[PDB]
């Protein structure tokens, strides 16, 4: 578990398997899954995915969300995911990623 | 561990520093004539002589 | 939701509670925070009578749910403002909103296998369910219920 | 046994049909529900042949099921109204209830 | 007198146990596909549900032993924080259990002093067709308005 | 999510305080506990 | 040791039978019939799992599955070696016929004909051999046995659940 | 192997898709039943017990949708016998038949039917020269599974579910036991001969032999042999098809006008209490004068259709069937000030109905009784709401006792039956007195048990 | 049993131990397991005295009810508390000469 | 086992007991909203004219107090020193001897006569698990013509934490 | 561990304890039945 936590910190979708159902989702379907299914603004394929192969590349926003993902949302959703709303673990991972940008051999 | 008491049921302070400092140095207890001149309108509602 | 509060307040006049909630919202907005929601739950009679600053047992109390997105130092500032308020008898801080209860102390293999965006993006009523809330109410919102519920009283009007 | 995709499909269709039959239509005396439910299944497979969507196929299937329930309610109401207007035809529940209430009147006569 | 009440009211053999149960049985028999934790408890193990906290506590409000009440390991963690959070804001008493008799399934009858398990397999579906006296006047008024609409129309 | 702005804070608080009133032609909603609270009139006095 | 302690719970009857040797499913409103089986099983030094159906999370699944294994809706029910023993009328019958030792310890009931409760001295055959042509009644000068006594009036019991 | 092919075939020729034509639907039902019994005796031949088939050679007809009539014959060899050496050549026969249904349907590949013909050729060559040998399903074994688990027809409804369906009717002029003899010995063991397409038709028992006097039902007199009914439905099948089609068209042309009156006038539902042949003229009159109803204050109100011009107190108005266009405007000007009173009464009635249904649901969940009936007696909604809230208030106090055998019912008088399951209560009953009564009953039971244990 | 032993016959340590058992039994009789406490009618329960042997190998708690007909309602459930009484003696009572058998 | 007999009407059901199901107040109200549920729904239903008798039994003392519905002490607590099984019996009997005229004086000041035919509604609550518990409630059982006891319960302390206990209890 | 966890650990150790099941009363019961059979059968 101490390695799976750092793997969740570093890599993006290591929790999500091929079946697209988490270990917490299969036991708690009402809490993890989405409650409403809205037919509206499908974002499509990410063409900007080359800039962010790891979560250390995007520490500007919360949950390692890139800047291109928040395009049509209002200023409240963008402010709630800003640097001021990050947790202690997210700020410490941003401090870690600041040096990982500087001293890493590859991504 | 450490035990605590709440000054005027709101301000959680530690029990040792309360008997030495926090309890006898309040505004409503130590200076009642000065605390009677407290402004209730212009001051914030979370600030009152029972805790300040 | 990032943070939630259940403010138990003294049933004072309307202007005093309005000024208290306005000062709480001003202290939220001045520290660079956002109010997700604020809902009034009316005056109820609790099982325990809380004491005010002048040690009077209050039989009645007003409950207010306050959902906020604030930074943690600013949340500590707003929590110190709220807990030292004269009208607030008690207020618990819901800090288990992003991660569900039972993951940290439960199974160690089921610790990094959750998604925080599942719980962060929904409201507090969708995390902590009320007794009137259920799954069929959530499925009714996507089923075009307006064209279906128009015939539910066709049997009771004649009896 | 049952196929698990068919298990999830029947779970979704039963959860969405129970609300339209119980709270929506307020119709509890519905007869022979297996034929409209299997018609919902076969219309879903007909829409999955062309592969249109997932939720919109459920929407059209529930619209067809609602129209079928309305047609069945209307023909039941028409047959009941024509059986009550002429006064010549009596259903089996009315015969059971008069055979019960005449027996109860005879038990009143016995005491 | 009235003419819509006749066509609105339908004749009944038995009313129901609760009026939607045959739809539940038919939809459950079709949902399982056979030829003719629970999703609601962990979402409601919170401070705002006083009955779901009380259905896992004893009469004085405290905890049962593990051999009497075995539970999911996360459900106990939810319960012990839900009880404390509901006690803290006054939605639950510090002593007692105000929803205890709502949670006991094995209830004795009003003319009995203990619960007996032989009453579980009664399965009385009104085999002798008992008609209550309040239903007989409704039947007679239904047939009177039927004869009135027969002689009128 | 419908966030509350700083300008519409007072009107939202006054609308939330007028949720449970004495005179209303609309049925009152249940609380988060699931219980109808005590109704009140203007100036916050409990009926 | 290697795993933290956890209370066992199951929604199926088959997981209780495959786990424990002796399982009993009781109710809290029936303390006399529960405690009699507690006395019989602990006398033969057999490990026993008592499942109180009061305050259980799978009461309605377990009350249905106990109706299929045992046709009577009477609790408690004893289950030894994935088999149905039964209620107090079935446990006391094996105790009377001296069959409760090999049921609780080794999981089988003796199919031997004849009763072992009515024995005197050593247990032998003593006329158990088959007689020629039958007709054990027509010899009226047969050995009737020792004279037995019968009470004229029923003595008052110590307790109503003493037996 | 053949799963997608038979899946697409049963997707094409299933009778549940053909709703525009009823004759194509019943021919597809008969063909599906014949194919099902054909594969049934084919699996019976493969199992080991051999029975003579119902048909040796017959032409099966299906209908297709263009999004088209597929006819194929089934022939048997003339040397057919129930011996073992004929159990193989029949297996190559029905597999020759099924692909004959699959080739004309144009839903399979020619490579697949070439594979099946090659497999039948291997079986025919290996039947002559004996070999030895020491698994995927064939066309028959996949066909029976794709028939049974996905594309099976719905089973015929039994008599017990037809009793509560309001579909079994009888005229009582014959006798009660004439109808009982027409039902018990003529529907239990004679329902197997009745067709599956027949099962949508309600049955009236009357004097004569006919095909219907009501909308969409059929009649049958005093005791009959099932061959007589089989010859009766083989004589006038066109009339019993056309009556069902005109009944469905009548229901659809009612429902479309109901839907347009609901969407245009923003109301909930149109109620009717008279004959629909006279209600259709009033509905089309409201459809022609729809903008006049928009111009007046006739909106968000349910409309009942009766014989007397009247207004009910719960918000619904009653409109007579016989009404002309020149009489519509003074009728609309007569009840014009009474419309907002009906609107506020309708909103109050909906709120009180929702409140009493919520209170009865909470009473059913808390105490779990045998049943609650508050809609029996004709009372106001205030009395029913007061009764439901008084039962809801004493819900937690009746919680230590189970009431699964008793019925809570609204009545004009107190009736507490313990030998039966009856608890009849007035609208204004003291719940604390009822709690004291049940506590005194429990005190009687406890004192009786204590005196019984002291007597022994 | 026929008689009851006097306090002068037993040891003074036995009298002190029985007084401690009586104190901790009359104090925390509501602090029992709740699955037995839901059936015990505490309105009739009376614990009059505790007797013991000279070295406290067994303890005999003497009890009766107000109404005798309720005694059979309080008889079996009270015998489901012997391990609870033993754990109460192990926890609450110090200087115990033996861990006693409860009767 | 055996069901209690059937009641067919409320008019003689009023004569069978000391109460009636149908209320004569005729409460006309229009609360369309949902009613407010009580905090303690599964409890004895205490009427406003009910006297709460508290019997505290000890080793050598037994105390009997009487309170109103609102918590007002009617009569002072009787002590055996001021005024065992017989000790609790005589204390409860001499308390119920003087409790009747004080009840008549406190109810006649408001408008309740309580002269003839009406028994005092009583709720008995006991503390102690002692021998004086035996004689005390029996001293209420012979007063059935005067005091009608509806709820016989007990008030027994749950030892939540406790401040401390003396040395003779532990050692 | 601290004082509280040590007290709860020894409380759980005294509460859930596996005793030594030594069949002594059944041995004495078998001996009593054998002595009664000998006293019944032989003078």
């Amino acid at each position: 578990p101490v390695q799976k936590k750092r793997q969740e910190q570093m890599l993006y979708g290591v929790n999500i398997p091929e079946t697209r159902q988490m270990k917490f989702e299969e036991q708690h379907p009402l809490l993890a899954g989405a409650l409403r299914k809205l037919e509206g603004q499908p974002k499509g394929f990410p063409f900007w995915y080359r800039k962010y192969p790891t979560r250390r590349h995007a520490y500007e926003y919360r949950f390692s969300i890139p800047v291109e993902m928040l395009d049509g949302y209002n200023d409240d959703v963008k402010k709630a995911l800003s640097k001021g709303m990050m947790s202690i673990q997210e700020k410490q991972f941003a401090q870690e990623a600041m040096y990982m940008e500087r001293y890493a051999e590859h991504d | 561990k450490a035990s605590h008491i709440r000054i005027a049921n709101r301000k959680r302070v530690e029990m040792f520093v309360a008997k030495r400092f926090h309890l006898p140095t309040r505004l409503a207890t130590a200076a009642p004539d000065i605390a009677a001149e407290w402004h209730d309108e212009l001051n914030p509602m979370h600030m009152y002589p029972a805790i300040i | 939701v990032f943070y939630s509060f259940v403010l138990v307040m003294k049933p004072r006049q309307r202007r005093f509670t309005s000024q208290a909630l306005r000062e709480i919202g001003v202290a939220v907005y001045s520290n660079g925070g956002l109010i997700r929601s604020i809902t009034n739950e009316g005056i109820m009679r609790p099982y325990s009578r809380f004491r005010d600053a002048d040690n009077t047992p209050l039989t009645y109390a007003r409950y207010i749910i306050l959902q906020l997105d604030m930074g943690e130092e600013e949340m500590g500032k707003v929590d110190k403002i709220i807990r030292e308020h004269q009208d607030v008898l008690m207020a618990l801080k819901l800090n288990n909103l992003e991660r569900p209860v039972g993951i940290r102390s439960g199974n160690k293999e089921l610790q990094a296998a959750y998604f925080p965006l599942d719980t962060f993006t929904r409201l507090e009523e969708e995390i902590n369910w009320s007794p009137q809330t259920s799954a069929d109410i959530y499925t009714q919102l996507e089923m075009n219920w307006k064209e279906f519920s128009r015939t539910r009283w066709s049997s009771f009007l004649r009896n | 046994t049952l196929s698990p995709e068919r298990v999830a499909l029947r779970d979704e269709l039963a959860r969405k049909s129970r609300l339209v039959a119980s709270e929506g239509m307020r119709y509890y005396n519905i007869f022979w529900v297996r034929k409209p439910l299997d018609t919902m299944e076969k219309e879903y497979y007909e829409l999955k042949r062309r592969g249109v969507d997932h939720g919109e196929a459920i929407r059209k299937v529930l619209q067809g099921f609602y129209s079928g329930l309305a047609v069945k309610k209307r023909v039941a109401a028409i047959q009941a109204e024509e059986a009550k207007l002429t006064g010549r035809f009596i259903t089996m529940r009315e015969a059971t209830v008069v055979l019960g209430v005449l027996a109860k009147l005879h038990k009143e006569q016995l005491t | 007198g009235r003419e819509g009440w006749l066509f609105g009211q339908q004749v009944q053999l038995h009313y129901h146990r609760f009026p939607d149960e045959q739809l539940i049985t038919n939809l459950s028999r079709w949902r399982t596909g056979e030829t003719v934790p629970s999703p609601e408890v962990y979402m409601k193990l919170n401070y705002k549900n006083p009955a779901t906290i009380s259905r896992f506590l004893t009469r004085t409000g405290h905890m049962y032993p593990a051999d009497i009440l075995p539970l999911n390991p996360e459900a106990v963690v939810k319960l012990r924080v839900a009880k404390a959070q509901a006690i803290r804001i006054g939605l639950y008493p510090r002593f007692g259990n105000p929803f205890w008799f709502r949670s006991q399934k094995f209830r004795p009858k009003a003319y009995q002093e203990n619960y007996d398990p032989t009453t579980y397999s009664t399965k009385r579906t009104v085999e002798h067709f008992a008609y209550n006296w309040v239903q007989t006047d409704r039947i007679r008024r239904y047939f009177r308005e039927l004869e009135a609409v027969h002689t009128s129309g | 999510i419908n966030y509350v702005p700083h300008a519409q804070l007072r009107e939202h608080i006054d609308k939330e305080l007028d949720k449970y009133v004495a005179g209303k032609n609309e049925p009152y909603p249940l609380n988060f506990v699931g219980q109808m609270p005590f109704l009140e009139d203007g100036d916050g006095n409990i009926v | 040791s290697a795993t933290r302690w956890l209370p066992f719970v199951s929604s199926d009857l088959k997981d209780y039978l495959n786990r424990y040797w002796a399982v009993m499913f009781t109710v809290g409103a029936r303390p006399i019939e529960t405690g009699h089986i507690r006395h019989y099983v602990s006398w033969y030094c057999t490990r026993m799992k008592v499942v109180l159906l009061d305050h259980h999370v799978y009461v309605e699944p377990l009350r249905q599955q106990l109706q299929e294994a045992s046709r009577t809706p009477e609790l408690p029910l004893l289950f030894v070696n994935k088999k149905l023993v039964g209620t107090l009328r079935d446990v006391e019958l094996l105790e009377r016929e001296k069959k409760l030792k090999d049921v609780l310890h080794f999981g089988f009931e003796w199919r031997v004909g004849g009763s072992v409760a009515a024995t005197n001295g050593q247990k032998s055959l003593m006329g158990a051999l088959p007689a020629p042509y039958g007709d054990a009644e027509f010899f009226r000068g047969r050995y009737r046995g020792p004279p037995v006594a019968r009470p004229v009036v029923s003595l008052p019991t110590l307790h109503p659940f003493a037996l | 192997m053949y799963k997608k092919a038979l899946h697409s075939f049963f997707l094409k020729v299933h009778p549940d898709f053909f709703h525009h034509n009823r004759s194509q639907q019943t021919v597809n039902e008969s063909s599906v039943a014949r194919l099902n019994e054909l594969l049934s005796w084919a699996k019976a031949f493969k199992s080991g017990h051999l029975q003579p088939p119902p048909s040796s050679s017959f032409t099966l007809t299906f209908y297709r949708k263009p999004d088209t009539i597929i006819q194929s014959t089934f022939e048997l060899p003339s040397n057919f016998a129930p011996s073992d050496n004929h159990r193989g050549t029949v297996e190559r026969a029905v597999n020759k038949f099924l692909r004959d249904l699959l080739r004309r349907a144009a839903c399979i590949d020619s490579v697949t039917e070439s594979i099946s013909e090659a497999e039948d050729a291997t079986a025919a060559r290996a039947e002559a020269k004996p070999l030895r040998r020491r698994g995927p399903k064939s066309l028959l074994d996949e066909a029976v599974e794709s028939m049974t688990v996905q594309w099976s027809l719905t089973p015929a409804p039994t008599l017990q579910e037809l009793i509560e369906a309001d579909q079994i009717l009888f005229s009582r002029d014959l006798s009660p036991l004439q109808s009982a003899a027409a039902l018990s010995t003529l529907q239990r063991h004679l329902g197997e001969l009745n067709y599956s397409a027949w099962e949508s038709m309600p049955v009236i028992v009357s004097n004569q032999f006919s095909i219907g006097d009501l909308t969409g039902t059929i009649t049958i007199p005093w005791d009959f042999t099932p061959e007589q009914f089989h010859s009766f439905m083989a004589h006038n099948e066109k009339g019993v098809a056309r009556c069902r089609e005109v009944a469905i068209q009548y229901a659809s042309t009612i429902e479309q006008l109901i839907a347009e009156l609901c969407t245009a006038l923003e109301l909930d539902d149109i109620l009717v209490s008279c004959s629909h042949q006279d209600a259709l003229r009033l509905m089309e009159l409201l459809h022609r004068n729809r903008e006049l109803l928009i111009q007046y204050g006739l909106s968000k109100l349910t409309l009942e259709v009766g014989n007397r011009h009247a207004t009910r107190a719960n918000g619904v108005v009653i409109i007579n069937c016989s009404l002309t266009s020149e009489q519509l405007r003074p009728w609309l000007k007569a009840i014009s000030p009474k419309l907002p009173l009906q609107q506020r009464l309708y909103e109050l009635s909906k709120q009180m109905l929702e409140s009493t249904l919520w209170h009865l649901k909470e009473f059913r969940t808390m105490v779990e009784p045998g049943g609650v009936d508050a809609f029996s007696n004709d009372c106001t909604y205030a009395e029913r709401l007061q009764w439901s809230k008084e039962l809801f208030r004493i819900g937690p106090s009746l919680a230590p006792w189970d009431w699964s055998e008793m019925t809570f019912v609204l009545s004009p008088d107190v009736d507490i039956d313990w030998a039966n399951g009856l608890l009849a209560l007035p609208y204004n009953f003291d719940g604390d007195a009822l709690v004291r009564y049940v506590e005194e009953v429990q005190q009687e039971a406890k004192s009786r048990k204590r005196e019984e244990l002291l007597a022994a | 049993v026929r008689l009851l032993r006097h306090e002068s016959s037993m040891s003074p340590s036995a009298r002190a131990f029985s007084e401690r058992v009586a104190y901790h039994l009359r104090r925390s009789l509501k602090a029992c397991p709740g699955h037995i406490a839901e059936h015990i009618d505490f309105t009739q329960l009376i614990i009059q005295e505790v007797l013991g042997s000279r070295r406290s190998k067994e303890i005999y708690i003497v009890w009766f009810t107000v109404d005798p007909g309720a005694r059979f309602e309080l008889e079996p459930r009270l015998h489901q508390l012997n391990h609870w009484v033993q754990q109460l003696i192990i926890k609450r009572v110090k200087r115990r000469p033996h861990i006693p058998r409860v009767t | 086992a055996v069901p209690p007999p059937r009641v067919l009407g409320g008019d003689y059901f009023k004569t069978r007991f000391g109460y009636s199901l149908v209320k004569n107040s005729e409460m006309t109200q229009g609360p369309v909203d949902y009613s407010q549920l009580d905090m303690w729904g599964e409890m004895p239903r205490y009427t406003s004219d009910m006297v709460f008798l508290y019997l505290v039994s000890r080793r050598r003392n037994t105390y009997a107090v009487a309170y109103t519905y609102e918590g007002k002490r009617i009569l002072n607590t009787y002590t055996a020193g001021n005024r065992s099984t017989d000790n609790g019996h005589q204390v409860t009997s001499m308390y119920l001897n003087d409790l009747l005229p004080k009840l008549r004086e406190m109810r006649a000041s408001e408008g309740r006569p309580m002269g003839r035919g009406e028994k005092v509604e009583l709720v008995v609550r006991v503390m102690g698990f002692y021998n004086g518990r035996q004689g005390a409630v029996r001293a209420v059982q012979d007063r059935a013509n005067e005091f009608h006891v509806r709820y016989f319960e007990d008030i027994t302390p749950f030892p939540l934490n406790g401040p401390k206990m003396p040395r003779g209890v532990f050692k | 561990v601290n004082k509280q966890t040590q007290k709860y650990r020894t409380k759980l150790r005294y509460r859930f304890r596996q005793p030594s099941v030594v069949p002594l009363r059944q041995t004495l019961q078998q001996r009593h039945n054998t002595i009664l059979e000998v006293l019944r059968r032989r003078r």
